[PDB]
């Protein structure tokens, strides 16, 4: 890799580098002083190449069955040893082995990593730097529906190729990892997977001229029916489908039609309407055990255990959010729910035919102990949502005193 | 005030404002094929175009396709579309199908014998009982015993035999006594080296020398011109250019200058640029912005900067108007530098700047920097040490040039359709990887795209 | 040696002897020759005013400031004519009337 100043080299156990060495960087290389020198004795892997984000360098390191990620910062060329750091620690038996795909994205500071054990997953690493000093560093993944089959993914700018695999051939999907993106002339997104405008499709209607018509609609894919597809409409005016409505197929045929291509039947006529047509996914954020921390007397952080501690309310902070739920499980009880989607009713803000994207907080009761609940924070609609933060309050018993 | 009538076209003018020394001051208005220059009251000045305003027109936008870079008594404009190319009509000199035979001294009882086209005439010199024998007189005696040849041309003059084809074809030259074979010097073409160069010659002949790779020194040419100016007579023998070969640079393709003069009228004329001098295609290859677009133009270090695909292309040193290598023998310091930017991914340069203590250059994915490299700022700029090396992996909008503000460097990034703005800062140039941050990440959809200022 | 201030360049007089400019030979570069540089930059600067300060030696113009040198961490290496020139610093702003001190 040539990176910093000088052209790093990576065997199995150790990184090398070669220079003519001298603080003179563009020094004649000449053979009497072409030589290699060594750095460092970690570890590496060889199925993927190590990339250059920022100014770090990134490469992955092996744990047995799965693998791990390492980053390590090089400063000035005559300066000192390279500083490194693991940021897997914490996460010793989450990305598969065997990896195939690790793309950079320098402006949204994202590492995308794609396995081959989990052929519907993409592993997705956050970072954020400030100076010297980090910030955030998250992990997660995201997933797709029943059927496909990812093969390998590459960035370019900041938009995310992706080339999977369905039953007939191979396709090629493009996402866009720029945060507040907003859909064309309107307020918000609208999240579908395989999201093409009805333009590309042609639609044709039954039993014309009476009441309770149904239209077929012609997808220019074939279908996946293990999922399911929505359509929604698209143009915020002069359109027969209001803003935002969502409809259900209610006869769904996964191929038959014109070259094979998958048909789907919707009541009503919508053959001059603007909408959208694709497949929904889920989300999921499942809250860990709520502690409490307090400094000892050396310095630092230490999380109480030992005193009794029943949480009372749970509460969230939203904003520009349509629709959510909560999904509470106490200790072998029966689960409940505690759905929300934003019409406050008496409130005139949102009319009656238009989306709803509200501002506010919510509460439920959880009424349970700490050490024995499960909180979810589960949504499935196509509309946005987005959440800041959450506050509980319980019941804090302490037995004797602290010293 | 105002400036003119009318509207300023389709697109967007390019605009530059120049400062000399506090006193004096103008702007530089060029757009569609057309070029106007004003003062910061709007009185605008007549500006003088000899030879047209064709290196002007454009299809594109002008603010985003125009580069300028001024220096003392000119101000360079750069067309960021314009493909140059080598001329190709008027070529340098011809070889002439012309050779001489060189008699150098003479000797008793020997014979010579000249063999052209396959043919030899002999001529046997007297005994030592005989007169004294004279190249003069021998060289009479073999240019008359040659000149009965049909389809040649044989003169001689001292001991010069002039020899010439009527239809202009090649022929073979080989002549020898018989006793060693040195008094005679058969001038064809191509010989062995300068020590057998005769002291008399006709002005603009030329002849090649067999160079020794042993040394290290490829071929090189020599021509001849008399000291009379003119005509047949002694002169010099000064290494030059191959004939017959392509050395001019279409001047009406690359990049011209606007001059102002001492009455206060400006000048919008081509630039004299010199071509190849000496040495042939293959020891002075055509430089790699000729078949290419030029992107940018800047100056340091005393020298004239060019960029092109991948190549960074150096003028020679203190003159800046040269760009083929001086002399083919041995490198000299002062000649022009070629120089590829490594890395594994395609990167073409867009612009550079000068700034902290080393010249940065700016790719789409990328940024370098070209030095000696040495924590000894000013050492000497050679062939053997002009190097380009990568810094960092950000990201560059082309439609603005970077700027330098203070002691820190700004540029714009795309955020898709809207743009950002990031700035990084660059400590000693020995030392560490510069520092950066954005400024931009609170405003993700703040300034929209197409910056033009 | 004596350094002058003219256009662009940078005049410096012949080693030793502050009453020569020209060159002494013209059959091989000595370097008690005098020197002349001019200051590189993309803008326009006509020099003003130098100092000597620090182990450098500054020069301003009207819209940024330059240093003269070898440029090496050694700091006495001999001035040659293959190795004087002029690198920029920075671009702050310079007021003619009187010299910085």
């Amino acid at each position: 890799l040539a990176f910093a100043n000088t052209l790093l080299l990576f065997s199995l156990h150790g990184q090398f580098r070669l220079d003519t060495g001298s603080t003179s960087v563009g020094t004649a290389l000449t053979p009497k002083t072409a030589t290699i020198t060594a750095i460092t004795t970690f570890d590496i892997v060889d199925a993927i190449d190590p990339i250059g984000v920022g100014r770090t360098v990134y490469f992955g390191i092996p744990k047995g069955d799965f693998s791990g990620l390492r980053e390590y910062f090089l400063p000035d060329a005559s300066g000192p040893i390279p500083l490194s750091e693991e940021v897997t620690s914490s996460v010793p038996r989450f990305v598969p082995g065997n990896l195939i795909s690790m793309s950079p994205s320098v402006s949204e500071e994202v590492i995308t990593m794609i396995s081959k054990d989990q052929p519907r997953r993409v592993y997705i690493y956050k970072f954020f730097f400030d100076d010297d000093q980090k910030l955030q560093s998250s992990w997660s993944y995201w997933e797709v529906a029943a059927n496909k089959t990812l093969l390998g993914g590459n960035v370019l700018d900041s938009d995310l190729y992706t080339c999977v695999e369905y039953s007939d051939g191979v396709y090629l999907e493009k996402t866009q990892l720029r945060p507040e993106t907003v859909d064309s002339g309107t307020e918000f997104e609208i999240l579908l997977d395989r999201k093409t405008t009805e333009a590309a499709c042609s639609t044709s209607l039954i039993n014309s001229g009476a009441l309770g018509v149904q239209t077929v609609i012609t997808l220019p894919y074939p279908m996946s029916g293990t999922g399911t597809m929505a359509v929604v409409g698209r143009f915020a005016s002069n359109n027969t489908i209001a803003h935002g409505q969502v409809i259900k197929a209610t006869a769904e045929t996964l191929t038959g039609g014109a070259s094979g291509n998958g048909t789907m039947t919707v009541p009503g006529d919508l053959s001059s309407a603007k909408f959208f047509v694709g497949e929904i996914y889920n989300m999921t954020y499942e809250f860990s055990t709520p502690y409490l921390k307090e400094t000892p007397p050396g310095g630092g952080l230490a999380v109480l255990a030992n005193p009794r501690l029943q949480l009372r309310t749970w509460s969230i902070v939203f904003d520009e959010t349509s629709n959510f739920s909560m999904k509470i499980t106490p200790g072998q009880r029966d689960e409940l729910t505690y759905p929300f989607n934003g019409y406050k009713i008496g409130s005139g803000q949102f009319p009656i035919g238009t989306p709803s994207l509200a501002t506010g907080r919510f509460r439920v009761p959880v009424m349970a102990q700490n050490i024995e609940t499960k909180i979810v924070l589960f949504s499935d609609s196509p509309l946005p949502c987005r959440v800041q933060s959450a506050e509980w309050e319980g019941w804090y018993q302490e037995r004797a005193r602290r010293l | 005030k105002k400036l003119f009538a009318g509207s300023a076209g389709t697109g967007r003018p390019f605009t530059h404002i120049v400062d000399r020394d506090g006193v004096i001051r103008y702007l530089i208005f060029i757009q569609d094929n057309a070029i106007k220059v004003f003062d910061l009251d709007g009185n605008a000045q007549t500006v003088s175009t000899p030879n047209g305003t064709s290196y002007l027109n454009i299809t594109g936008e002008p603010s985003s396709t125009f580069r300028v870079a001024s220096i003392a008594d000119f101000t360079f404009i750069v067309n960021r579309e314009k493909t140059v190319a080598m001329d190709t009509t008027n070529k340098s000199y011809n070889w002439g199908t012309k050779s001489m035979v060189f008699i150098k001294s003479a000797d008793f009882s020997t014979t010579y014998r000249v063999k052209l086209n396959g043919t030899e005439k002999s001529v046997t010199t007297g005994n030592s009982s005989g007169s004294a024998p004279d190249t003069v007189t021998i060289a009479s005696d073999l240019a008359t015993q040659l000149n009965t040849i049909s389809g040649f041309t044989v003169t001689s003059t001292d001991y010069i035999i002039r020899i010439t084809k009527d239809d202009g074809g090649d022929y073979t030259l080989e002549s020898s006594d018989t006793k060693t074979a040195d008094a005679t010097s058969a001038i064809k073409g191509t010989v062995d080296s300068i020590t057998d160069l005769p002291t008399i010659a006709e002005h603009n002949f030329t002849v090649r020398i067999q160079g020794s790779a042993t040394t290290a020194f490829d071929d090189y040419f020599v021509k001849f011109e008399a000291t009379a100016g003119s005509g047949f007579g002694p002169g010099v023998w000064r290494e030059t250019v191959a004939p017959n070969i392509d050395h001019l640079l279409d001047k009406s393709t690359m990049p011209h200058t606007l001059v102002r003069n001492a009455n206060g009228t400006f000048t919008f004329a081509q630039f004299n640029y010199t071509g190849r001098v000496a040495g042939d295609t293959t020891t002075a290859p055509n430089p790699t912005f000729v078949g290419s677009k030029i992107k940018n133009i800047n100056l340091f270090r005393n020298r004239l900067v060019f960029l092109a695909d991948e190549n960074v292309i150096l003028s020679a040193a203190d003159s800046f108007e040269r760009f083929f290598p001086e002399t083919v023998q041995t490198l000299l310091d002062s000649d022009p530098i070629d120089i590829s930017s490594g890395g594994t991914s395609v990167n073409f340069l867009n612009s550079s700047l000068a700034f902290a203590n080393t010249l940065l250059l700016f790719s789409l994915h990328g940024q370098f920097r070209l030095d000696t490299g040495s924590t000894s700022v000013g050492t000497a700029l050679t062939p053997k040490t002009a190097t380009i090396t990568a810094i960092t992996t950000f990201d560059i909008v082309d439609a603005i040039d970077p700027i330098g503000v203070g002691r820190t460097v700004y540029f714009g990034i795309p955020k898709g359709d809207f743009s950002g703005l990031r700035e990084y800062f660059l400590p000693d140039a020995s030392g560490p990887i510069p520092l950066s941050e954005e400024v931009t990440s609170s405003v993700p959809r703040f300034v929209p795209g197409n910056l033009i200022s």
